[PDB]
Order: structure tokens, then C-alpha cells, then sequence
């Protein structure tokens, strides 16, 4: 059966890279042609790449067996040994972590399911910090099952050890590199995104992040290559590739309007011909078609 | 607050013994210490490596004992020979540079 | 064409009331067998019903022009202006609440970017608690756009006005009833799950919430009746429905050995023939496939 | 300067009574008065209220009266059984937030 | 066309192993007769192998990533996340290392532009140290594009990180030994030079490397199997390839006189009959002719 | 046979009167519009003019017979020698230097093999800085063969004088003009780039060297006329030159879509018709194409 896309409009859709809707949909040349992103990454015909999961859930997620101590001086620190999120074990192969982890550095407030011993208190949600990347002093090795989170305090929580969800709560010094994944040492990754045409632009999925900022109000952007509902509806369908990409359409919902063609190259990012400076917005309440399949040389017209 | 720190020059003679005691800093007790020999530096041939434990370690005629209480693991050279002169390192097994320092043995004959 | 479904697994996919991933599938008797749930409710041939939303990225979400303000004996009180989750306006209509809202009880924590005046800092991340229902003395009245949440506080955090996007970080005194949408009047609703043959029962996708409870630990479950994935599947495919049900087979992905045969009527509800009395789990590692149409009154091998 | 305070810990005894005396000040004196049982704090079932005025108003064992002079309204519950024991609130009900304080009340039997 | 060679002669041609003239031709039976250089190595077809570039200044050289930061106890560290040296990204393909990176042993001192934060300084010229192998405790895996360098400092050098250039600057204890491609583990190569007829050895094109030697003041040669500008020729020209090997003449460029014949193989090494069993040298100061092709059997003069 | 160019990207070529890559290519009329280069100086005939060399390892070095020696307030000073860098005799002739020779001006840092009588050391390799030009009060005469050069020392480094090869390290207060080529008097210049028809201007090939700059962190550009690989293909094939210059076609090696016609004098150095008065940037993985000769009066189209 021929590729198709569902209709689904941007501003309905999830985030591939941060468990948030889609707020924006541009172009920019001045940013990073060629980013090598970990989460949202699929072949047309749904081969994931890197630790990208079907569920959108998952994403900037991760499971473990956390154990507790105190330690003074520092306060409360977490040692989790980390598990895929549906419970199967984790074990180290062909991707950077486990699936959803995340791919993006800075210092990332987590929060998980923590069970304390104190009389009167038995279950509570405890925020942790963990440093992400791009380097760190705490040795963070996801890839081999083993990051460490702490939380200051005067005197130990008393949590009891067992299996937890951590899910994001906000990110400090955000930055769009790949984390410390193996204490330094390089893992295997998804290869940077492309390669593209002359004059041809990665098209960006955008939305903003729960941030810690002390002297910047602005909110944080983060990109990534397709929603996640195309993430699942090309794993789910598992169509056959014919050619290196697709041309597809992006049109207004209501009138039809045709906003811009594009190619959808079958390694899983959008093209658009746009030859300007700065950044080119898109209105977000359109959908992509499928036009037909071309070869990597088709020429777009230029938006 | 270097890393790690031994002697720069410890003499022995030959059919002899030398010792030398590598001082490290807590945060590296968990990690596996070792000497190895030769330049350049970072391509040294390792001798004798401990697990991360206070296990003595012998191979050969060189000794390796980690003191994971006063951070200090020690190594011993039996039986010297004068081939057995050179540029040695007391090394900690990291990921990436090891902490390493520079101890240079000489070995002569007993008057 | 004919109503294909995604070969995901219930373990890869996301539940549809609770952002967090599937655990469980299952039949229980002991339960309520008609469930009023809001979200997670679609049709087959893709049309939304409640407040389901099509990204599960707004379950159990909100959005909302944010108000501060500081009362002695109450804490930091926040009024919400409830706005729709891609932020057009939220019109009083023909459902009970903006897409994704809660249709749960309880007491729930959420967390909202703020922004501060105090000097030294800017953004944080703050948690409110807000009450969901059954009954509330707080009148929220989600249908109308205005809710009430509150975090006991000594004196103002100094919060300014803004924009929010509201996300759930545990439940207290979780209920499975639909909250107070309308101050306790009644509101447009999706019509309860059902109705099944005598012996069917419903089959539940299964998620735990992060909960407080000062005394027992166990998990707290919550069911929905179709995977997120499932949902925007029907809603991107607008398929034509023939008959009033479709005859499913649950399978191994590795073996193929059959788990059981079910119904999905096309009211977007999965029913299994089913002769226990207690509850009975399924393996989630399983894929559904589509056999074909079926009448209303077609009997389903037991289980 | 809260605006209702109240006991924090009272204990009764079954078949027997307990008072509860819940202060206010002066702003919440026409508003209407309440006793309600049970966590989430406001989600409780309300048991019985005022109706603004100082009229004492009796639902099932609960009993209530506003003193709109020492700006205190008094709850009283009789009969007491194992089951009544829980957390309790004061409260007094406007528009949105309502102010409340928390009451627990201890049951047991006559030794 | 049939292939033909530049006239350049020897002793003005770049070597293709180290950014160096040519200073010596000769034959060493001594030696071993089956190097696996990866740079210097070209098809007479032009299809280049292992990480052979065109340009000479890519030899021995690598463009990065650099990221810095002061240890007490080693020094200034640089870590190089390496990109190919046109600026396009390295992507861990098959080939052993981006192109031009080196292909021999030793403590490499390499030299790159930094810039620094101390007021008064801006930018500098550092040297750091960079162990290639043949085997390290340093974990370089060039392959992956991650390598470490180090220089040793009283305190940190307040360097900025940003891209580089790499270039060598001296070898201390060269080996003639494949560098540490990947942190222990094997990667793609071009195969050992070869196979020789009985009685055939390797022809030899020699530089001098810049060393760092304590005691020995003799060069340090190292070798390559044909000038750069025969492999940029090769890899410009395209020529069609006949037969299994070309019969080449060495000739004195002023007088004529023929100095020896020889062999070059398709797979791009020049090979001598010579049964002698010390070195032979060769004036640099002749020229190739290319004579006609000949088979694989073919029986050269012993010189 | 008619003139034709390698196929080769400027962006995979070595640029000639540095030796790095070429990272940029563009006509910049606010620049002096007819520079005399002495390096990177050929005629499409294969003519070396000025100092240029075949090899690109011998662009901006030298070679010399080094005399060192300690004089206190000074330092180590360097007595150099100058040698044609394959070893063959310097005589001063029809050009500024030995071929190779730097044709900029600053103070440059040179890097030379020493051998040390200090007890503990024997071989290393010595920076020194040496002032090129555009006037010094050291007598600079590479014309003469004489250059000197110093670094600043407490004692005596202990060097043993030898034959040396220079290579640059780094360039401070660069300026694009010739250095001091024989102690103030005139020597013996390739002629100015040019002539150009009206409206024509100079299509360089751009690098950027290593530099030391107290305060401006801006990389430091240098132009050539011609890729090194160009001279020695060239020198290399010796055409006959017809006309006055060759119509080329600058294409993208991919698509092969035109970027720009220009025109190779014969003399050596490539025009484009450009109207405009400051940069104009073209992308380098172009690549160059012979249309057919021209006379000096051929009107370009207009880029
Ligand atoms: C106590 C918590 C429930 C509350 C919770 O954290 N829910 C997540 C959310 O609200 O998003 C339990 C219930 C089910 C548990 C998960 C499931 O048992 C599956 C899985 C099992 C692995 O052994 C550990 C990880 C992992 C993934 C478990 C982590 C902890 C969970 C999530
Ligand atoms: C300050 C925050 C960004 C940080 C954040 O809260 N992100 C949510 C998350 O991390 O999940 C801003 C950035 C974009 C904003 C949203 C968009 O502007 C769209 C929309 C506009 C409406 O006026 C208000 C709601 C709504 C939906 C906005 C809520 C607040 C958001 C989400
Ligand atoms: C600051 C230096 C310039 C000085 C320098 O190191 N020149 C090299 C030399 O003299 O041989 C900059 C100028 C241009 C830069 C290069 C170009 O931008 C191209 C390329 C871009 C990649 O992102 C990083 C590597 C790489 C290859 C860059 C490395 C650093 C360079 C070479
Ligand atoms: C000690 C150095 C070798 C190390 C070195 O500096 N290599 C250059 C590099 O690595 O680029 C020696 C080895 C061969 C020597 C060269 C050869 O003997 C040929 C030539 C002879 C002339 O009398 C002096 C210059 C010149 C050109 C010599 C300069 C110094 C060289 C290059
Ligand atoms: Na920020
Ligand atoms: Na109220
Ligand atoms: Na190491
Ligand atoms: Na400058």
C-alpha cells in the first residue's frame, strides 16, 4: 500500500523530543543544518533510529531501580539503574540509551514515585536533579544503565529502594547537544540528520519547554523532525520504500491553499527549498498529503 | 589536590627489592589502580592492575595492594635486574585520561 | 477501505486518560461495567466524543490565561481561564470541558511555568493543588472556563499573570466519577461505555498514577478503553463503518498463538465474552488485527 | 490572622459527645458557617450549616450555632461511634477558596 | 585515454603519509614487504581507499569539536569530537577514521588556533599531546570521531571551546603500527599492500617526520606507496584500467638513462624486482613513463 | 589536446600561499584588485612564475643550513641559510626567494628540527619568531639567502647548527603584502595580477591562518589566484595556450545546476563580472568546467 500521512494538523499533534504539543512549525538557516537528535527519528518504512519510542509518553522519560542514600555534604542522591519503560530489561546494544531517554543536555528536574518509611507519610513525589550533559562531573552512563540524580537536604528522606517512572519537570541550562551518555565515551547514534540540496532547509517541529531561568524570561525552543503521531503511524504501517523521498503538500485545512511543498526524504526528516537569512514560519492548522515519490534530485519550488 | 602522587625517583640494586606507595584522593577509591611502564606516557605497558578492591594483585615479580582506608595502593618490585630500570607510572583506570604519575627507577649493582 | 488497526503493542502504547504508559489489560466484572469516561472516547468512523483529545499530550492537561494572587489563611491562589490546549478560545459547547480535561476525581497536583518579580530570578516551575470533584465547595466550573487551584504558601510568590499550560503530577484521593465540570450543574457528556451482550464485559487499558497516600502504597489504577495511538488512528483514517461491530483477534507477536477473540463496536469500545467473576489479566506484548464486520448480536468465543 | 482557627486534636468516647469551637474573625460574620468531614480537604461532605444567622441548626448528631458576637461557631457531635473518627474542617463558605481549618477527631470506647 | 604519469620528479613531489617533501626513493627488503597504510592508497582507476584524501594538506591532519577544560595532576585536556576536514560531518562509516587522519603510532604533538578568556590574551597557537597507539589507556576512537588530547599546565589555560584544525607538529616513539582506531575494537581497512611476485618488492617513496627523541638523533622515516600528487592525478584523471598492472621506467630526467623498470599494480603500488638483501636507494631527481600494461605474471629486470 | 580542469571541489583542494584547505571562495572588490602574489602564480601553459612551487608542502616554508647561537638580551638567534627545499643549491636569479618562500608580511612563528647537546635531551623541535616584512631593521634577505630569526631565552638553548626544513606555526599583524625580500632593495616579481575588463574582478580562494591576536578573535583570511592543485595540473600537462583565457562554468557537483561563467586568463588567475562593491560569497563544492577559449574582450554575464 502507497505512503500516506494522516491529516492531522500540527497544532494537535505531540512533540517528539519533549512530552509537549506542537506550537510551532519553521524553517531557520541559522541554525544547525545537520543535528544529530536521538528522540523523534524514523524511517519511512518504521524502522526507528536511535532511542526513539512509539509512545510520545516515553519521551525525555525513563524507568529504573532507584536506590537512596544520604550523604552529607551533598544531600539526598539517587542511583537508578535504569529498564526499558514497559519493564523489559534494558541491555546495552545498537542505540545510546534506553528508548526515550533523553537527548538533550543541560540539567534536567526529574519526578518519581518515591515510598518513605517516616510515620505518617507512605507514598509522595519527590523531585530530583539530574545533570544530563553535555559534560558532567557525576559520570552519567546511561548507556550502560547507570545515571545518578540528588536533591539537597539537611537530613536523609528515608525512601525505600524499588522500581520508579521518572518523568521531566523542567530544564536548566538547556542546550541542544546530545547528553553524556557513557561517561564520555561515544555510543551508537542515529547519524546527523540529512544530507540535504542546495538550498534545501530542515523542516522544524517546535515547542517550548518547562524552564528554570534566573535572568531570561523567554521561553526555550526545542525542534525536533516529525510529530510523534507520524513517529507511530510510520511504525504501525511499515510501508515499503520506493524511492529516496516524498514530495508531499502542506495546505491550508480549510480553503485548500496550497502553503508549501516539501519533500519527505525516507531517512525521516522534511525539506523545504528556502534560500532566506532568518527564520520562515508556518501556520499550524494545515496538513501534509502525499503527492507521489521522487529521487533525492527533485528540485522543490522555493517557499 | 592532584589525583595521584608517588616518589619522582626510587633507586633498588639488583637481587633486590624497592616499594613504592602511590597517594590518591578519596573520590578515586572505587576504581582500579595499576603500574604500568615505559614511554610514550598514554601507550605504557600495564604490569599489574587491582579489581577496585583491597585484593593484593601479583604478577610476576610486581605487586600491587590497594589501602582503600589511608588512599594509598602500593607496589612492589622484586627481584630487580638493572633491565628493569625506566619510566614507570602509578595509574588509575579511568575512562578517557587516567590519572597517572611520572616514577623513574634506577637499579644498580650492590657495592 | 476497510478498518485496519496499528500492529503497536498495549506495552509500547500510551494510555488515553493518564499520560503515562500502558501496564496492564484486562477484564473485570467487579467494576463499573458502563464507565462515563470524557477522554478516550472516539468512534470508528473517527468522530471525538467527550473531551477527547486527538495528542495525548493534552490528556489530563489544561491551558489557561493564569491569575495570582495571595489570601492569608489559604496560600497562593491561582484562577485559571481555561483557553483550549493550542490556544484557541474555549467556547461553552456541546461537551463538558476543553479537550483533555480531567474527567476523574480527586485531588490533583499540577505545575505551570511562572514567572517571578523577585530580583535574582525569573522562571520557575510551580505546583498547585487543585481539587477535580466529585463535589467541590471551590465551584470549579471547567465547563465555563474558570477553575480554582492553591498551594499553601507564608507569604506571595510574587508570581506574575501569564499564560500556562497545566500538566498533572500525582493524584490524591483518586476517584474514577467525572469531576464537577459545571459548578454542580450537568454539562454535555459523552453517553457511558456500552452496551454489551449479556456476558461481555469490557476490556481495560490499564495505567498507575503518581499518588499521595499517607498509608497504603499500592498502586492506583486507572482504565481507558482504547490506546492514544488507537484514537488518533481512527480519528486520522475516517473510516466508512459498516456494521455495528468488528470482530478482532489478539495475538502473539512472536509465536502468533490467538490470546483471545474480542468485539470493537463502533461506538469505540472493546468487548470480551467473559465467564469469571474476578479479574483476569491479559499479556501486553500482543498485537490486534481486524477479522471482519459483525452484527450487534454476534456471540464471542469465551475467555 | 487566620481567618478560622480551631482545635487541632479532640478525642471523644462512644454513645458520648464532644464540642468543637471554631473562631473567626470579624469580616466572616455574615457569611454562613459549616462543619464538614473527610479528605481531599475540599472535596469534604459538608455535615451541616448555618444560614448566616445565630440560629442553632441540627442535621442528623451534628449541631452548629453562630455567636456573631465573640465571632465563634460551635459544632457538636453526640452519640459518638468508632466510625465518626477522621479529619474534620471548620469552615465558612463564599465564593471560590473557602477558609477552613482541619479538626481530627479521635473516637474510642469508655475504658 | 591510456593512463599516463606526471613528469614530476620524486624530490618535488608531497609525500602522502606525512605533510612533508619527498626525500627519498628506495627498496627495502628488510621491511615489511605488506603495510596496511590507510592514507597513500589510490586505484590507478582513482577510487581512493582507507582514509586517502586528495589534498595534502588533509594528511595527518583532522579537523574537531573542541571541548577543554583544566585537570590538576594532568593538565589541559582538550576533547576532539571530530569532523571531516571540509566541515562536513563525520559519520562512522567504512573507512577507519575521517580522511587524513593518521595512520602510523606514537605521541603525536599537534597544534590547533585557541582562544582564551584571560584579559590582555585572545588568541594563541597551543600545542597539545595526542597518543595514536598502537595500543592506549586512553580510550581515542577516531572511528566513533571522539579522541583526547592533553598539555601539561600549572592552571587552566581559560580556553574557549569552538572548531579547530589539527596539525602535527612532531612524533615522539613513531611506529610505523595502524594508530587506535576504535578504543580496542577492529574497524574497516584497506587491505595490506600486495600481493608481490616472487623476487618483487615494494617501492618506496620517504620522508622525515619532525621528532621528539631524547638520546637518538637519526631521522625518522616513514614511507608511502605513491606521492600525493599521483593520487590527486589518479583521482582526477579516471582512467580506465586494462590490465592487472602498468610497466613503468624510471629514467634520469636530463640524460635519459634508464635507472630501473617496475610494476605498478592496479590497486596502487609500484613493486621492483630486486633479490638484494639490504636497502637500495634511488636518485629522486628522474621521472616515470608509463610503457604499457602488462599481466600480473609479468616478469620485471632485477635491478 | 584542448585545456580541461579535475573535476575537484575547491572545498577538497589545498590552497596556495597557506598550507591549509580552501574553506572559502568569493570576489571582494573592496580588496586590492590586482595583488602581486609571488606564490600561487602559474600560467595555464604550466609556467611557475614568481616563487611558486609544484608541491604544496612547500608553500610558505623554507629549507636552510641553521646557525644558532645565545646573545644575551636577545635570546637564541637564528642564523639562516636559505636552500632550495629539495636540497639543491639557492642562487639568487629572476625571482624574490627560494620557490616556496612566504610572500605576506608579519611576524611569523617557524617551527625547526634542533638537536640539543643538553644532557637528558638530543632531538626537539624549536619555535622562533621571525619578522617577514613589509619592513624590519634585522636586514631580512631571502633574496641574498640570509634570514634571521629569535626567540626570547634566559640562556643558551645549546643547538646544534644542521640542516633545517621551516614550517609555519602561526602569523602576527599579518599584512597582504610582500615581505622584505632583499634588505630594503628591489628583487626581481611576478608582475601584479590583471589586467581586468571593466566590470571584471578577481575570484580568490580563501583560507584562514593560525594567528596570534592579543584582542580581535576574527579569522585571518588569505587569498590565492589559483588551488594548488590547479598549478601542479598545469605544470603537470602542459597545454598549448591558444587564446587569452578559457571560458569556464562553475557548477554544483551534485546537481550540476550553473552558479557562474568566468573567465581563466591565460596568465593564471580567474574574473567573474561583478558589479557589485563589497563580498560575494559562492559555495565550495562546486566544481570547474573548460568551455572554450575566449579573447581578452569576451563580456562575462553578470553574477
Ligand atoms: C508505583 C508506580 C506507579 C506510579 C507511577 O509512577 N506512575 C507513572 C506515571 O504516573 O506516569 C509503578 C506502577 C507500575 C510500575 C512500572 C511497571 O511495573 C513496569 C516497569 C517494571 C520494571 O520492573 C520497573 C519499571 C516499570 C516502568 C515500573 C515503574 C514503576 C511503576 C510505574
Ligand atoms: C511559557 C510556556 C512554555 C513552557 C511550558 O509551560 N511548556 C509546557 C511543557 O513543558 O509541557 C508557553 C510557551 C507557548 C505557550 C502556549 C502557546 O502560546 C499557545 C497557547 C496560547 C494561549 O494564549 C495560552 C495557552 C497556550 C497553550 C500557551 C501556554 C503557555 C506556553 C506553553
Ligand atoms: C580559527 C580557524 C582558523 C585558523 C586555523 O586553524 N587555520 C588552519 C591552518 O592554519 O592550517 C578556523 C577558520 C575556519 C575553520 C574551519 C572551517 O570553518 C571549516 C570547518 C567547520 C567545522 O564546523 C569545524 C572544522 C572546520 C575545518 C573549521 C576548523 C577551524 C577553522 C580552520
Ligand atoms: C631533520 C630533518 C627531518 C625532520 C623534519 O624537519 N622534517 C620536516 C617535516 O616533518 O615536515 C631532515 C631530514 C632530511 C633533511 C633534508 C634533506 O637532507 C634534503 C635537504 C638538504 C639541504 O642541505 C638542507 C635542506 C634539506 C631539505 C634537509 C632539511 C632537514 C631534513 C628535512
Ligand atoms: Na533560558
Ligand atoms: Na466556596
Ligand atoms: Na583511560
Ligand atoms: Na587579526
Amino acid at each position: 500500500r502507497m505512503v500516506d500521512l494522516p491529516v492531522l494538523q500540527p497544532r494537535l499533534c505531540t512533540h517528539a523530543r519533549w512530552p509537549a504539543p506542537i506550537y510551532g512549525l519553521l524553517v531557520d538557516p541559522s541554525l544547525p543544518s545537520n543535528p544529530q537528535w536521538q528522540n523523534g527519528r524514523v524511517h519511512v518504512d518504521g524502522t526507528l533510529l536511535g532511542t526513539t519510542p512509539v509512545s510520545g509518553s516515553w519521551v525525555s522519560c525513563f524507568a529504573a531501580e532507584a536506590a537512596y542514600e544520604f550523604q552529607s555534604g551533598t544531600g539526598e542522591v539517587a542511583t537508578f539503574t535504569l529498564i526499558e519503560q514497559d519493564g523489559s530489561a534494558y541491555v546495552p546494544g545498537d542505540r545510546a540509551a534506553p528508548l526515550g531517554y533523553p537527548d538533550f543536555s543541560g540539567q534536567l528536574e526529574i519526578e518519581v514515585q518515591t515510598e518513605t518509611t517516616k510515620t505518617g507519610d507512605k507514598l509522595k513525589v519527590t523531585t530530583f536533579e539530574m545533570i544530563l550533559g553535555p559534560t558532567t562531573n557525576v559520570d552519567q552512563a546511561p548507556y550502560q544503565g547507570r545515571v545518578y540524580a540528588s536533591l539537597t537536604a539537611v537530613a536523609s528522606l528515608d525512601l525505600v529502594d524499588g522500581r520508579v517512572r521518572a518523568v521531566p519537570r523542567s530544564i536548566y541550562g538547556f542546550q541542544d547537544v546530545i547528553p553524556e551518555y557513557n561517561d564520555g565515551l561515544l555510543v551508537p547514534l542515529a547519524p546527523p540528520i540529512g544530507p540535504f540540496l542546495p538550498g534545501e532547509v530542515l523542516l522544524r517541529f517546535r515547542t517550548y519547554m518547562r524552564q528554570l531561568d534566573t535572568a531570561d524570561a523567554a521561553a526555550e525552543a526545542i525542534d525536533c523532525a516529525l510529530p510523534q503521531e507520524f513517529i507511530s503511524w510510520f511504525a504501525s504501517n511499515a510501508f515499503t520504500v520506493q524511492s529516496d523521498a516524498l514530495l508531499l503538500r502542506y495546505r491550508n485545512t480549510l480553503t485548500g491553499q496550497l502553503l508549501f511543498e516539501c519533500k519527505l526524504y525516507s531517512e525521516g526528516y522534511i525539506a523545504l527549498s528556502y534560500s532566506g537569512s532568518g527564520p520562515l514560519t508556518f501556520p499550524t492548522d494545515g496538513f501534509f498529503e502525499v503527492v507521489s515519490w521522487v529521487p533525492r534530485l527533485f528540485q522543490l519550488a522555493s517557499v | 589536590e592532584d589525583p595521584v602522587t608517588g616518589p619522582e625517583e626510587v633507586s633498588g640494586q639488583e637481587q633486590g627489592s624497592l616499594t613504592v606507595q602511590c597517594r590518591y584522593t578519596s573520590g578515586w577509591k572505587d576504581y582500579k589502580k595499576y603500574w604500568c611502564q615505559g614511554v610514550p606516557q598514554r601507550s605504557c605497558k600495564t604490569l599489574v592492575e587491582t579489581d577496585a578492591s583491597e585484593q593484593l594483585v601479583k604478577k610476576n615479580r610486581v605487586s600491587i595492594r590497594d589501602n582503600q582506608r589511608d588512599f594509598i595502593f602500593t607496589v612492589t618490585m622484586e627481584d630487580l635486574r638493572m633491565s628493569d630500570a625506566g619510566i614507570y607510572w602509578c595509574g588509575i583506570t579511568k575512562g578517557g585520561l587516567d590519572p597517572m604519575f611520572k616514577v623513574t627507577v634506577n637499579i644498580g649493582p650492590v657495592p
